[PDB]
């Protein structure tokens, strides 16, 4: 039988754990109670090997006798979070299949599907196996079903020691009780389960096998409810009848931070109970069992997970397939992606409605206005799409990266790969709809050049917003920052309203690093090349070459160069996003 | 009961003097499912509603008080103080303590308490009487150690959570109500603080008052302090009476509660309908119905004063929020600096005419984004407080408009100064005092009109996202209608009319007529279409648009409910 | 608002005594009534409080005399009474009769030696 | 809440401006009171709320607050000021008093 033992564990960073020592066996369930500042989630994370890199973690963690190092935690300990971040536009079967493909790599999909079916039958999810996740308030699966799906995704890796960070928080009483009985049933199948609860109910007292209490990192008690009641009676605080011993022992071993006399009294009581527990035979028996199973010389070795992760290209392809299947199953996201540029162009067409290409009253003015609005709106639509569709995938990646499945930069690369063709077809539709209706130098080569010169800034702004969302949490801050940056770029970069050959040196240098300058140069060279204007002295440019030389003199001979720069602006942003996600991996 | 605080003050400093209030609900049948609810509470008793204290979107207390946005199929009676319930009687006698707090974070406890007192108490009360009432309210809820501490919520230091709940209770208790009704008072509080708050509410109920409390899942120690308890499951009452005898009741009908188990939890878990299955749904519904059957068979000041109080509270609240003011000043300074350095006129090469036109157009049309953003954020950051103070009857939605306007006016003027004064010298525009003052006044009026438009759009739409979308659409329709983008002449019928009511186009035309009129000439205005309206006419048109937006905002505040 | 105290004298340790505080000038049944003593060489020490009719004439005492001192009030003649038992061990003081404790100790008495 | 009054003893003659300080162990939000016990024994409240004055007392006595230290200032002392002075707090239960200062002429 398996046996986990935490001996003299301590976490400094201020001293969140003070000599924590627990002992769990296979087939037993251990619950951990404490206040908000108790540091039980910190202990769970330290045992799972997630925050042991930022702070010094003392104490040993023996598993089946063999002392595991600070690097073998995530390969033997599973950790189920509380956020339960799942993709809404996916079913349970395909989600678990993707999880198994990202975790396991054995061969034909038959074994993967069989493992998924077995785990669903164990988690009682076979009857909702072909139902979309969605939201429970709009017609999706219940919160208990989402928790079961998360537990199944965690169990797919064939674990033996699992930790749960408040699996009953946010759920109703009946659903929380169902989850407790489910965890008890999973633990009874020759496994180890350690869960934390904010405040359990009265009927969950006799369901657990071990109950521990932590306050400010100090272990007040750890044992079965029978010895719990016995010890709390022997200390002089018997639990009254009809008092929910859970709440009574949560109030008895907590400090009151409202006054300074009550705080000292509560601290004195907590220290008294802790000192009485340190002298009791329960902690002595725990330490004896730990040191005995350490020196058994016959129990089996550490049962790890199934195996490690496969190559990077397979995981990248699986993530790409997952994100495109989640996108194509959400009709709203698809229609926004395909019609944002179209709505922008239709709103722009409602005001102009034509370009008078043979009179100098509103020809150059309306043309410059249209080009400015396009250059300032394509990256805005890209940023809108990014802010609207990325955060869910970013949260899913942040949740699934700590488990050892994949990295976040691979998720970002898959997002870019699945967003390339959609932006391509969207900007192509918007071009084929608006360019011909506006009558802007009717031609096919000019139309293709305009389509490319409006497709490039869309992807550029979308990837910049992707980087900012990978480095900044709040999506509204990123939205406002990208909008302001696009404003500044279309104002300073373009020579429409500033005549760059006359702007100061710092702005002239900044305009060289902005894609808006090259975009506007390409658009001017493509639009004002082969058309003439008519005056009917103050403003009469009778041709287009004169206006081109006035705005950007040497932009005609830099067509291919500006196109290459505008298109190479994208891989630089992709590499910057990869680096930004690699940095983000170390700050959360 | 010996683990919590025991050295407290059991004195009652602010008691209710008057006739005892009564509340009787007879055969209430609330649907869209409360069925056959009937109880009768008097002054001096504390009623705690345990179990499913909600019926979807509106709780039971909102149903009793007459509030509720969902369906209200009524088949029973509600008698308050011996008279049928009505919004007037509820506003006059019943006070409500919501679950989510709504307090200005930059105000101390005493300041906001005096504000609510002078906005609630009649005009015949002298200042000394108001301060005495505030002091009695402070001493009653043991808030004397925090009478000068900021009541700031999260993101600010402020005070604790239980103290914030006590401050809200005092705000709702300043006018000395006869019936108090609190929904989820111990939501998000520690156990000791929840116990102290329950003891304080019990003392308030003992002080010749009628206190009703909503609690979905009460703790084991909170349940022991209940005077009267009302168990409700699936909208049906199962038990109604003393809490200490509750178990003694169920043991009398073949349902004993086992030891070492919370009675409230054990009795809300036993009679709860199970939704995981279909064969157990009715299997528990029949038990609930039988238990319900056995239970049923067993038994001033004015308007100008309100405006002054509101504007003073607003000024005291926003003038102490240093981070937001510094952020706004930073945005203004950054905008002004980039605009003035991009169009730097001091140098060997002066600014061209098209460059000056683009500079004026950008000066006019770069502020609305940040302006609307900040205004809508500030409006949606305090929508619940305004809605609740309008529902409870603090003001009559008239003085609030002018109060908000004259409260945002000074900061808006400072923003306009910071954005426009260090931009006129950097760009080296037309020198002099009259053109600079005219430019400043026009920019100020245009930004004021934009602020009023943002206020109206925020108050007209229920959510922040749709309001921001509509405001951005309006701003873009006014931007494309400007006299710089589409020539102001290639518009057939609709965009021309939009430009006629577009403040950005009028701002651009006014700036052009200020800069290029009789300078080096009106011929540049003649080649364009910016010479058909004099300067004073443009100013009057901007003022009229601002007035129309103010009227729209007032109509939206008066007729549209500001539901959070 | 006049307060006068009486009932002080020589008492053997372990006996019993009763001080009387006569009140005039205001509604005796509307305001609090406190007994606050002072040791012969120490600072003022609050002893007991009796609340008004709005609190149903409930009483409260300090942790040093809780159980031995009993304060009461006669509303017919507006006279506060303080019965002391098992005194003269350390309870020797100059006990004063004050009006309001929560609203500041105003309108003190004259004090009587025990 | 402990009230530390300073100084425990003070000697000042006619004409001087006396200042008696009182520090609270916790925050009382200005809920402090200054009483004057005459040598005969008739105690009377001189200052309430730490800033206001009672009716019938001379205006020479004033109340002030610096940080967490309250101050009673007596300008143009008379012969009727030789007496004991006590500071008390009534912001938290129970109500505690101060050490007291024997103002002697
Ligand atoms: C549906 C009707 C109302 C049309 C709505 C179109 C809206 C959603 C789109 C189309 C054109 C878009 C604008 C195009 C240009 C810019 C300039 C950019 O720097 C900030 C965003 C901004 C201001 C966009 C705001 C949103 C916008 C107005
Ligand atoms: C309920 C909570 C989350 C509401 C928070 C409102 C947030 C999302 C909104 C309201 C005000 C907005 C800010 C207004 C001003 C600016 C300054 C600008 O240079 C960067 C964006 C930034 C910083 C905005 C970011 C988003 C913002 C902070």
């Amino acid at each position: 039988p398996h046996s986990l033992g935490i001996l003299h564990a301590s976490y400094s960073v201020r001293q969140i754990l003070k000599d924590v020592s627990l002992y769990v066996e296979s087939g037993q369930i251990m619950c951990i109670l404490g206040s908000s500042g108790s540091g039980k989630t910190t202990l769970l994370d330290a045992m799972s090997g997630r925050l042991g890199r930022a702070g010094t973690f003392l104490g040993e963690v023996y598993v089946n006798g063999r002392a595991l190092r600070r690097e073998q935690f995530q390969d033997c300990f599973s950790y189920v979070l509380q956020s339960d971040t799942l993709l809404s536009s996916l079913t349970v079967r395909e989600t678990l299949h993707y999880t198994a493909l990202l975790a396991i790599r054995r061969g034909n999909p038959g074994s993967f599907q069989k493992k998924v079916e077995a785990v669903m039958a164990e988690l009682s999810l076979s009857h909702v196996a072909d139902r979309l996740i969605g939201n429970y308030s709009l017609g999706g699966i219940s919160t208990g079903e989402r928790r079961r799906v998360s537990i199944a995704a965690q169990l797919l890796q064939d674990p033996k020691v699992m930790l749960f960070d408040e699996p009953t928080t946010g759920l109703d009483c009946m659903t929380a009780n169902q989850i407790v009985v489910l965890l008890v049933e999973l633990a009874r199948r020759n496994r180890i389960v350690v869960l934390t609860i904010h405040q359990p109910r009265s009927e969950l007292f006799q369901l657990f096998d071990k109950i521990a209490i932590l306050s400010f990192g100090e272990l007040i008690f750890c044992g079965t409810p029978a010895e719990m009641l016995d010890f709390f009676n022997d200390c002089g605080y018997p639990c009254p009848e009809h008092s929910n011993p859970f709440d009574f022992y949560m109030d008895l071993t907590s400090v009151d931070t409202q006054s300074k006399e009550r705080e000292i009294e509560t601290s004195k009581r907590v220290q008294m109970i802790e000192s009485a527990y340190k002298k009791s035979a329960i902690c002595h028996k725990t330490l004896k069992n730990i040191e005995r199973m350490k020196h058994l010389k016959t129990l089996p070795m550490v049962p790890f997970k199934t195996k490690d992760s496969p190559g990077v290209f397979s995981k990248l392809g699986v993530l790409l397939r997952r994100v495109t299947r989640n996108l194509v199953r959400n009709k709203l996201a698809v229609i926004t992606r395909l019609l944002q540029n179209l709505i922008m162009g239709l709103f722009l067409l409602f005001f102009v409605l034509r370009v008078r290409s043979n009179v100098l009253k509103g020809a150059i003015q309306d043309r410059v206005g249209l080009l400015y609005q396009f250059v300032g709106a394509t990256p805005y639509t890209g940023m809108l799409n990014a802010v609207n569709l990325f955060p869910v995938l970013r949260a899913v990646s942040d949740q699934e990266s700590q488990d050892g499945l994949y990295q976040k930069w691979q998720m970002m690369l898959a997002y870019a790969l699945h967003v390339l063709p959609f932006s391509v077809v969207a900007t192509m539709i918007f071009s084929s709809v608006c360019y011909w209706t506006l009558g802007l130098h009717p031609e096919v080569a000019r139309f293709g050049y305009f389509s490319a010169a409006l497709l490039a800034p869309h992807l550029i702004g979308e990837f910049l917003t992707l980087v900012l969302l990978g480095i900044v949490q709040n999506p509204n801050i990123v939205n406002s920052v990208v909008a302001l940056l696009s404003i500044a770029g279309v104002l300073v970069g373009s020579g429409f309203l500033r005549n760059i050959q006359e702007m100061p040196i710092p702005f002239k240098i900044i305009s060289y690093f902005t894609f808006q300058k090259y975009c506007s140069e390409i658009l001017v060279v493509n639009e004002f090349y082969g058309l003439n204007f008519t005056c009917g002295n103050p403003m009469c440019f009778t041709q287009g070459i004169q206006f081109i030389e006035k705005t950007c003199p040497g932009a005609t001979s830099r067509f291919t160069m500006n196109f290459l720069i505008l298109y190479s602006f994208i891989p630089a942003l992709v590499i910057l996003g990869i680096v930004v996600f690699k940095i983000r991996d170390h700050l959360i | 009961d010996r683990l919590f605080s025991s050295e407290s003050d059991n004195s009652l400093y602010f008691t209710y003097s008057g006739q005892p209030n009564t509340l009787e609900v007879r055969d209430l049948n609330y649907q869209v499912g409360i069925q056959n609810l009937s109880f009768k509470v008097r002054s001096g008793q504390m009623l705690a509603i345990i179990g499913s204290s909600g019926c979807g979107r509106a709780s039971l207390l909102d149903v009793i008080t007459g509030r509720g946005h969902g369906g209200k199929i009524k088949s029973g009676q509600i008698w308050i103080n011996g008279q049928p319930s009505s919004p007037q009687l509820v506003r006059k006698c019943v006070a409500h303590v919501r679950q989510h707090n709504q307090l200005l974070p930059n105000l101390t406890v005493r300041e906001t308490l005096a504000f609510i007192a002078q906005m609630r108490l009649p005009r015949t009360f002298s200042q000394a009487q108001r301060d005495k009432r505030v002091e009695d309210v402070i001493a009653e809820l043991r808030l004397r150690q925090c009478a000068d501490t900021r009541v700031g919520n999260m993101y600010v230091r402020g005070l604790s959570g239980g103290e914030r709940r006590r401050v809200s209770i005092g705000v709702q208790l300043l006018w000395n109500p006869g019936i108090l009704i609190l929904d989820e008072p111990t939501s998000g509080l520690d156990s000791f603080t929840a116990h102290n708050l329950v003891k304080t509410l019990s003392r308030l109920a003992k002080g010749n008052r009628l206190v009703l409390i909503s609690l979905h899942q009460p703790r084991s120690d909170i349940f022991r302090l209940f005077d009267l308890v009302l168990l409700m499951t699936s909208g049906t009452p199962i038990y109604l009476g003393a809490a200490q005898h509750m178990v003694q009741y169920f043991t009398a009908i073949g349902y004993p509660c086992p030891r070492y188990s919370n009675p409230a939890d054990f009795y809300v878990d036993l009679t709860s309908i199970d939704r995981r299955s279909r064969e157990q749904e009715l299997a528990t519904r029949e038990k609930a119905q039988s238990l319900a059957a056995l239970f049923l068979e067993k038994v001033m000041p004015g308007a100008v004063q309100q405006f002054t109080t509101l504007i003073r509270r607003q000024i005291s609240n926003d003038f102490r929020d240093l981070p937001t003011l510094l952020i706004h000043g930073a945005e203004a300074c950054l905008m002004s600096m980039t605009i003035g350095f991009l169009y730097f006129g001091h140098g060997s090469i002066q600014l061209s005419f098209m460059d000056t036109a683009a500079l004026l157009f950008m000066i006019g049309a770069l502020i609305p984004f940040n302006v609307i953003l900040d205004v809508i954020s500030k409006c949606y950051s305090e929508r619940a407080m305004l809605y609740y103070e309008l529902e409870d009857g603090l003001y009559t939605t008239g003085p609030y408009f002018f109060a908000k306007i004259l409260g945002e006016l000074p900061e808006h003027c400072a923003y306009i100064i910071i954005y426009g004064m260090p931009t006129y010298w950097l760009a080296n525009l037309r020198p002099g005092l009259q053109p600079f003052l005219l430019h400043f006044l026009l920019v100020w009026l245009v930004v004021f009109c934009c602020r009023i438009m943002a206020l109206a759009a925020a108050a007209l739409l229920p959510t922040f996202h749709m309001a921001s979308f509509f405001s951005n659409a309006l701003y873009n329709s006014f931007y494309l209608a400007g006299g710089f983008m589409i020539n102001l002449s290639s518009l057939w019928t609709v965009p021309a009319w939009i430009s006629k009511v577009s403040f950005l186009r009028w701002c651009f035309e006014g700036l052009m007529k200020i800069q290029f009129s009789r300078r080096t000439g009106d011929k540049i205005l003649s080649v364009m279409e910016l010479d058909s309206y004099p300067l004073y006419a443009i100013y009057l048109i901007v003022i009229g648009l601002s007035g129309g937006f103010m009227v729209l905002y007032y109509v939206s505040l008066r007729f549209i409910k500001q539901k959070p | 608002v006049k307060l006068v105290e009486s009932g002080g004298g020589l008492v053997q340790p372990g006996g019993s005594l009763r001080l009387s505080c006569a009140t005039s000038g205001f509604t005796f049944s509307e305001f609090f009534m406190e007994w606050v003593r002072q040791p012969p060489g120490k600072r003022l020490e609050w002893v007991a409080v009796s609340r008004n009719e709005a609190n149903d004439y409930t009483t409260d005492y300090s942790a040093s005399v809780k159980g031995r001192f009993i304060v009461s009030r006669d509303t017919s003649q507006n006279i506060l009474y303080l019965q002391m038992n098992a005194l003269r061990a350390e309870d020797t003081a100059i006990y004063y009769c004050a009006r309001d404790a929560w609203m500041g100790f105003d309108y003190w008495g004259q004090g009587t030696t025990v | 809440i402990q009230m530390t009054q300073s100084p425990s003893s003070l000697s000042a003659s006619l004409g001087e401006r006396v200042s008696l300080t009182c520090r609270a162990s916790q925050e009382i939000s200005g809920y402090l009171s200054w009483l004057q016990q005459k040598p005969d024994g008739t105690i009377q409240r001189l200052i309430y709320a730490a800033f206001s004055l009672d009716s019938g007392v001379p205006k020479r006595f004033s109340g002030s607050r610096s940080g967490s230290d309250y101050s009673l200032t007596i300008s143009s002392l008379e012969s009727e000021d030789l007496a004991h002075y006590y500071c008390l707090q009534y912001a938290s239960y129970p109500c505690t008093f101060g050490g007291g200062t024997k103002l002697e002429i």
